[PDB]
């Protein structure tokens, strides 16, 4: 009855990463610089990549 | 009662227009291929005697002295030849080839002999510096089953 | 009555359950429809059944895609492609159930 | 294809992350696919961007097609400038190429 | 263009000044906003 | 008497409804057409309805 | 094929979109087909606008047809004029043309 018609399983969930590790545990990968601002690129002890500005955190 | 030797006299020559079909199609499709051969030859006259005379590799057809234009030297199976640095490619037409050989090419380069120069015949090359070249392996090379004896050489012959 | 498992893909539910005798289950199964079943696709979810991968209760056929041909009916919104299983379980000496566990496979509608 | 210069230093990281690193630097807004490569290692000095970029295609990467206010990108090394003072740079074509090869 | 109905009145090769209608503290006013290209830009 | 769902096509319409019985059905379909039917063509809205993804 | 001079420049925008603007100038009442294309990125400086159109074509886009009054047009970069003082345009085009190749 509710299967028949349109379904969308809404985003409102976690998944908010790098606060949820130590600061000690990230690794430096790179950094790019140009007319956007400076940006830096750090790898999680899980192995992501990540990119972070002054300002953020 | 009676009636197989009209059906199978014409299902042997069925049978056989099937085994001859392979043989007559790289049969065929080789010999499409020895002529794009020889048409990249007979362009090595202009470019050795333009190395010789200059010490550079040909730039390009018009540098070589020959049809300013790579399609003014095609053919029935070839869509043309191109002279790159000294290196002539031959590519096979669309129209009237084999099949697993069509938009296919191979090339002819030379090396300094020093006073001379010595050619070679094989798969697609690219010329890096005036005494080197190198596969330009992208996958339209054509195969080496339907090239010659004589042109099976790789891209570091000397 | 209770029944076992029940697990839906929003165009089919697969079920899992047991009723009393050969009657209940019947009451239950005339509520729904009756299907001459023909040519059953095979996929991957029946291995993940046979692998256990999947939890249920192994006592079922597996399956849940084929195409139905009608042979009776009562509810006009349920398409059951037939019981799938039935198998009276009688239980020991540690104690019973002895009634007809059983597995159906319907489509509802829209 | 004009920008402010720059220094690309890329130790083993996601072409994406490169590319995102490189929106948030206003050069342009850009947006990948999904599933464009992996990761590639890069070290650039004194290279304006938006060559770092055509300059990073070629390394393993993608290539790059703009809608105008976003683009999209679908599926050490360094760089370093050589001014020509004295020369053309056209001339040095020829002789350049012929080293490059199938390299 | 846009909800305020801003109206273009200049037109340059890296920007466009348009006049919007805005309310103002309470009073409907004109809001002589300066349209620039497509950079990489970010706010919040 | 009243029925369940009616969608068009301009060409054809499809229709769903219900009946009191092998009568009042028989009534209906008498007042409309009998026809022997037969290639018949499959296409995209069956299996919509298969798939549920077209009320009905 | 002459027009006023003018200064394209398109970040990523529909050639639809150009075509209409290019329109909107005088230059022609241009109407496209339906789907003619897509999407281009150009920047032109100091190019007639009749011009930075047969340019456009070349780029992704279409050819053009005229009945007149209106045109149907059916499925960085940078523009720069040179001038030459000294020679004639028309010996440089053996050397040109060697340039483009099939680029």
């Amino acid at each position: 009855d509710e299967l028949g018609p349109v379904n969308a399983n809404p985003v409102a969930a976690c998944n908010e990463p790098l606060c949820s590790f130590d600061l000690d545990q990230l690794k430096l990968v790179a950094v790019v610089t140009g007319d956007a601002s400076p940006v830096a690129m750090v790898e999680d002890p899980a192995g992501r990549g990540h990119i972070v500005r002054r300002n953020t955190r | 009662f009676t009636l197989i030797e009209l059906m199978i006299v014409i299902a042997i020559v069925g049978i056989l227009a099937a085994v001859a079909l392979p043989a007559y199609q790289d049969y065929t499709a080789r010999a499409q291929v020895s002529e794009a051969i020889l048409l990249a030859e007979g362009q090595k006259s202009a470019v050795t005697e333009y190395y010789l005379n200059h010490g550079k590799w040909p730039e390009n057809n018009t540098s070589a002295g020959v049809a300013s234009s790579p399609t003014d030297i095609k053919g029935k199976y070839v869509k043309e030849v191109e002279v790159k640095n000294g290196v002539v490619t031959a590519t096979m037409l669309s129209s009237g080839v084999n099949n697993e050989i069509k938009g296919k090419k191979l090339s002819l380069w030379a090396r300094r002999e020093n006073g001379s120069v010595k050619w070679f015949c094989g798969q697609p090359v690219t010329r890096t510096d005036d005494d080197t070249v190198a596969d330009a392996k992208d996958g339209k090379e054509i195969d080496t089953k339907h090239l010659p004896s004589t042109c099976r050489d790789n891209f570091d012959a000397k | 009555v209770w029944v076992k498992t029940f697990s839906e893909n929003n165009n089919a539910v697969s079920i899992d359950g047991s009723a009393v005798s050969h009657d209940e289950v019947a009451e239950f199964m005339r509520g729904l429809n009756g299907v001459v079943w023909t040519p059953k696709g095979m996929g991957r979810l029946v291995d993940r059944r046979r692998d256990s991968k999947t939890a249920r209760v192994e006592m079922l056929t597996s399956d849940a895609t084929i195409e139905e041909f009608p042979e009776a009916q009562v509810s006009p919104f349920f398409k059951n492609i037939d019981l799938q299983t039935a198998k009276q379980v009688g239980g020991a000496q540690v104690g019973v159930p002895i009634l007809v566990e059983f597995k159906i496979t319907m489509t509802s509608n829209y | 294809y004009r920008g402010k210069r720059v220094s690309f230093e890329f130790k083993d990281i996601d072409i994406q992350n490169l590319l995102r690193v490189i929106a948030e630097i206003s050069k342009k807004n850009i947006v990948v696919a999904d599933d464009v490569s992996g990761k590639v290692t890069i070290r650039l000095r004194n290279v304006p961007w938006d060559q770092a970029l055509d300059l990073v295609l070629r390394t393993k990467a993608l290539g790059k097609e703009e809608f105008g206010n976003i683009i999209r990108i679908a599926p050490d090394l360094m760089v370093n400038l050589l001014p020509v003072n004295y020369a053309v740079a056209a001339d040095m074509a020829a002789r350049v190429k012929d080293v490059l090869s199938e390299r | 263009m846009g909800r305020q109905g801003g109206k273009v009145t200049q037109i340059l090769r890296d920007s466009v000044t348009v006049t919007e209608v805005f309310s103002g503290n309470g009073e409907i006013i004109k809001n002589p906003v300066t349209l620039q290209l497509k950079p990489d830009a970010k706010q919040d």
